[PDB]
RNA sequence: CAGCUUGUUGGUGGGGUGACGGCCUACCAAGGCGACGACGGGUAGCCGGCCUGAGAGGGUGUCCGGCCACACUGGGACUGA
RNA sequence: AGAAGCACCGGCCAACUACGUGCCAGCAGCCGCGGUAAUACGUAGGGUGCGAGCGUUGUCCGGAAUUACUGGGCGUAAAGAGCUCGUAGGUGGUUUGUCGCGUUGUUCGUGAAAUCUCACGGCUUAACUGUGAGCGUGCGGGCGAUACGGGCAGACUAGAGU
RNA sequence: CUGGGCAGUAACUGACGCUGAGGAGCGAAAGCGUGGGGAGCGAACAGGAUUAGAUACCCUGGUAGUCCACGCCGUAAACG
RNA sequence: UCGAAGGUGGGAUCGGCGAUUGGGACGAAGUCGUAACAAGGUAGCCGUACCGGAAGGUGCGGCUGGAUC
């Protein structure tokens, strides 16, 4: 009752005496569509095996994500090995304007409204680390009022 | 030595992130101010002015959560020397969207965007904190 | 770097390459076509490619590529020549164009029919 | 000069792009009918007609003399 | 121009049945052509022509004027996806087949195209025209009597009136109190996704 | 492209103009511009705008509208508000 | 009843098989495809996109955060001058008063019309057209404010020097 | 004969600071000019050996140079 | 008097061609060696000087982006 998407699917090589002896990786995006999202690696002999490593891992690495009706609460940048990810809210209208792993992320997150933009590396991997690394720098007004105080120093107007 | 706002910000970001209870730097009125603004938006608990050897001495203690958590995520000068920052009444900065506070120097005095919209004035931007 | 330093010398941008240097600002360019021959590509094709020498109306001799399979050119002929790379002559970046002055089209071609120059069927 | 005495004008003005403040110098040429005017000695200006072929400007009076 | 095919192939491709009546099924599974059976690749981007496609041809619009009815409904202040709705549906030959006058969508929009309507006693045969709020729809009084308009004077009951538009007595016409919102009227379509189309 | 300038920079008396003015002339003084790029070379009508772009920017000046310049090439005046 | 074509179908990028050919003929934006079972060459069938149009060439922007103000860098990837002194320039510690140049508030004038955006109105719809409000980032005049920058007049010893 | 550094004192001045486009100065070794000096070493050069060849490595010699005075040159993986 | 066009003269500057000649790049399955990459068979690179068909060698100083107990 989840969705899953696999993202990047790879064949690496380790050379030995003989010759090339090849496997597989298959990095997958799970997520229950509602505010929580994972991430696996996975890696195998074969694809469908790197795909259930996969999808355990990231069944396992389940991290919640901070929502304020179908977008997230304020702008952020999230710094991978070497990938930026910019994600600014959208008003309603918009959909999820954002690549190829962002979108996976963000959509499997549970993300309606969002811009998404990767500014360093294009590599798969590290745009999906930088992706959750901005999500993990998201904030909530709850908290951010707990941590200052007198919660209604903000700005709430939709609420619901 | 140049910018002591900038060196002030510095130094509370360090102390911050090595998660240190206090702090002590040279006391100056735009500093006083800054920190009442920062006490006043509960980013920072109390602070108070002591007397060093050589003029006086600023000291801020600093707020954590019942866990070992910042209250403080971020702190950045905008308005620097090499390169002065102003913004209108109509165009004030927002910070993380408005969870935020840009400290705004204006005619009226040390004002946050929520303060200095509601008054209609501009000024010179400071520092973000959020 | 420093806003000062910027203010002092500004930035600059790239320097790109004329393309279109033969053709001069044109889309396409007339020429007389002389010492029309055949050239073998680069190394790991081994092919037989049919090129022309053009001397277009700019005043310029060019080399150009004729597509197509077959074609009725000869020494001097007026050709229409346009912009198009080839990837494996070394230095031709020019094409015949096929269905003008005197490059007729490509006989039995029946798909795409307009690259190549040919009328649908009548 | 004869009559005639020059007056370097400073202006700044933000850098359209940068947003820098960057300042600027100028030099008019103004016009003394009784020429008492030294180095130093800041002045106030009022732009004129073309009194010559460069100058359009006439001094007002010499404040705060020169050390 | 128009399309003028055969709507049951241009419904296996999309998957989906976009005309019922009479021929609502063709009785066979959905391989739309000769290598129709195949279990082929899913792309990202298949999802999104092919939502477009099916916005299209529910409305048998050309691609040119959707491009325009796109940027018209992200240039309407709101949301997105209810403005294009609701543009597509203000369509006048649309507002025919939704009234119950019409057995598919083609024939309404030939009705239409014959001017076989006047709105406020003008008489109007481009089916592109966009009905609007307070629009009265009045047949030719001297186009009535005619076969396929009586045929569907007396089989108004079985596919309901939508509850933005209203029709009347023998004198067939059409009332329409507000601009509709297809988003609650009859979406075989997410129009989530002509948005993300036409962002790439 | 690193030195440019001698009616050149300024003054006085005259002349001239619809009008201030080296605009012109006689005389006098020795200045004026320049690394914030003078002098030189290349290219170019300028703008409201147009195309693109999330924006900032980039490219452009065609229809339409405003201003300028010119009328085979170069020079000159006359008539007249 | 008088009236449909063009491009493509290896990946990007929607769209696949057969026959012929056999490093040849040829294709190609990139990297590549063709040396005897080619979804990449030519034809056929089928499919996809668009449609009175569809493709190619040429040019500009985009993607390009590859000139980086917004918004990049310099140990080893391109990138710290061999080192110092110093001219113009840029930048500047704490504190008092004043000015109001910068900055900021408000008002008046101007920022032609058209074009652009938002709402209507009129051509059967639309393109097109008319009206109203925006926009016109600016500049000039008046009248307020003095936190910060700056000027002017002082003070202090923490930087610097003796 | 002469430059700089550090610590202590807090006696003195009272922001006199920092950086620095151009510019100027200094700047290993090799090299250049004029004069001197020359033990050892040692480019070039010669012979021997090795080698298919050996314009090299190895061996025996050996000039400039290396040194000094006074100038020039202004470059180094001038590197953390 | 001023004055266009024209004439005379010495320069400046921007291009074209030019016997012959210098290097550069790309070419096939040509000839000669084997300089570098392993201690690459004499560690390699940097500056400079002389020499040599050619890669290069040697001297002086430097570096480790080399080794040694
Ligand atoms: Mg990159
Ligand atoms: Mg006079
Ligand atoms: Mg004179
Ligand atoms: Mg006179
Ligand atoms: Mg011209
Ligand atoms: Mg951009
Ligand atoms: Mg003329
Ligand atoms: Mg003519
Ligand atoms: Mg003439
Ligand atoms: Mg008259
Ligand atoms: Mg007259
Ligand atoms: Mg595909
Ligand atoms: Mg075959
Ligand atoms: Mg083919
Ligand atoms: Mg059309
Ligand atoms: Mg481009
Ligand atoms: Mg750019
Ligand atoms: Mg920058
Ligand atoms: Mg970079
Ligand atoms: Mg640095
Ligand atoms: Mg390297
Ligand atoms: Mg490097
Ligand atoms: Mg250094
Ligand atoms: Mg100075
Ligand atoms: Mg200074
Ligand atoms: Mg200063
Ligand atoms: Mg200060
Ligand atoms: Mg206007
Ligand atoms: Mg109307
Ligand atoms: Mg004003
Ligand atoms: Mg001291
Ligand atoms: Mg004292
Ligand atoms: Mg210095
Ligand atoms: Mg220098
Ligand atoms: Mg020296
Ligand atoms: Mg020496
Ligand atoms: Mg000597
Ligand atoms: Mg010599
Ligand atoms: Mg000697
Ligand atoms: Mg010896
Ligand atoms: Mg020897
Ligand atoms: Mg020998
Ligand atoms: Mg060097
Ligand atoms: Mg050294
Ligand atoms: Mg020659
Ligand atoms: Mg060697
Ligand atoms: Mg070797
Ligand atoms: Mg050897
Ligand atoms: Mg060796
Ligand atoms: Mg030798
Ligand atoms: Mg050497
Ligand atoms: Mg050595």
């Amino acid at each position: 009752n989840y969705l899953e998407r696999v993202v990047a699917i790879n064949r690496v090589s380790k050379v030995v005496k003989g010759g090339r002896r090849f496997s597989f990786t298959a990095l997958v995006i799970v997520g229950d569509g509602n505010g929580m999202v994972g991430v696996g690696y996975g890696k195998a002999k074969e694809v469908p095996a790197a795909i259930a490593k996969g999808v355990e891992e990231a069944r396992k690495s389940f991290f919640r994500v901070p929502l304020i009706g179908g977008t997230i609460t304020h702008p952020v940048q999230g710094e991978a090995a070497a990938g930026v990810v910019l994600l600014r809210p959208a008003s309603p209208g918009t959909g999820v304007i954002a690549g190829g792993a962002a979108r996976a992320v963000l959509e499997c997150a549970g993300v309606h409204d969002i811009l998404a933009k990767s500014l360093g590396s294009d590599n798969a991997i590290n745009v999906v680390h930088a992706t959750v690394a901005a999500l993990k720098l998201l904030q909530r007004p709850e908290e951010v009022a707990a941590r200052r105080g007198l919660p209604i120093e903000d700005v709430a107007p939709a609420g619901m | 030595m140049t910018d002591p706002i900038a060196d002030f910000l510095t130094r509370l970001r360090n102390a911050n992130s090595a998660y240190h209870d206090e702090v002590s730097l040279p006391h100056s009125k735009l500093k006083a101010n800054i920190a009442q603004i920062l006490k006043n938006e509960g980013y920072i608990s109390d602070f108070r002015t002591e007397d060093a050897r050589v003029g006086k001495s600023l000291v801020i203690q600093l707020k954590y959560g019942p866990s070992r958590e910042r209250s403080i995520a971020g702190l950045r000068r905008v308005s620097k020397p090499g390169l002065r920052v102003y913004a209108k009444s109509t165009n004030l900065p927002r910070v993380l969207g408005g969870l935020g506070v840009a400290i705004i120097s204006t005619s009226s005095g040390l004002l946050t965007d929520r303060q200095a919209a509601r008054q209609g004035v501009g000024g010179e931007v400071l520092a973000y904190v959020w | 770097p420093t806003i000062q330093q910027l203010v002092r010398k500004g930035r600059r941008d790239k320097i790109s390459k004329v393309k279109t240097a033969a053709l001069k600002g044109s889309p396409q360019r007339r020429g007389v076509c002389t010492r029309v021959y055949t050239t073998t590509p680069k190394k790991p094709n081994s092919a037989l490619r049919k090129v022309a020498r053009v001397k277009l109306t700019s005043q310029v001799e060019v080399t150009a590529y004729i597509p197509g399979e077959g074609h009725n050119l000869q020494e001097h002929s007026m050709v229409l020549v346009r912009g198009g790379r080839v990837k494996d002559l070394p230095g031709v970046r020019y094409k015949i164009i096929r269905g003008s002055l005197d490059t007729q089209g490509v006989k039995n071609r029946k798909q795409a029919r307009s690259r190549y120059g040919a009328k649908k069927e009548k | 000069m004869q009559k005639t005495i020059v007056v370097e004008l400073e202006d700044r003005m933000r850098h359209p792009l940068y947003g820098k403040i960057i300042r600027t110098t100028k030099k008019v040429k103004a016009h003394d009918e009784d020429s008492v005017a030294g180095i130093g000695d800041r002045v106030s200006l009022m732009e004129t007609r073309p009194l010559s072929a460069t100058k359009r400007w006439r001094l007002v009076e010499i404040l705060e003399k020169a050390k | 121009a128009r399309y003028t095919g055969p709507v049951t192939r241009k419904s296996r491709r999309l998957r989906t049945d976009l005309v019922g009546g009479d021929q609502a099924f063709e009785k066979r599974p959905y391989p739309p052509g000769q290598h129709g059976r195949a279990r082929i690749k899913e792309s990202e981007y298949l999802l999104q022509l092919q939502e477009k496609q099916k916005a299209r041809f529910t409305y048998g619009v050309m691609e040119k004027q959707f491009r325009r009815y796109y940027e018209e409904a992200v240039r309407q202040p709101g949301k997105t996806g209810e403005e294009l709705l609701k543009i597509l549906e203000s369509r006048l030959d649309n507002v025919i087949y939704r009234a119950g006058l019409a057995r598919t969508r083609r024939m309404a929009r030939q009705l239409v195209s014959h001017g076989h309507f006047n709105v406020n006693g003008v008489h109007v045969n481009v089916p592109s025209y966009r009905v609007s709020q307070y629009d009265i729809v009045d047949v030719r009084d001297k186009s009535l009597n005619t076969v396929p308009f009586q045929i569907a004077r007396e089989t108004a009951g079985e596919r309901p009136i939508p509850s933005w538009l209203q029709v009347v007595g023998e004198r067939q016409r059409v009332l329409i109190h507000q601009l509709p919102e297809r988003a609650q009227i009859d979406v075989p379509l997410t129009e989530q996704l002509i948005v993300e189309y036409y962002s790439k």
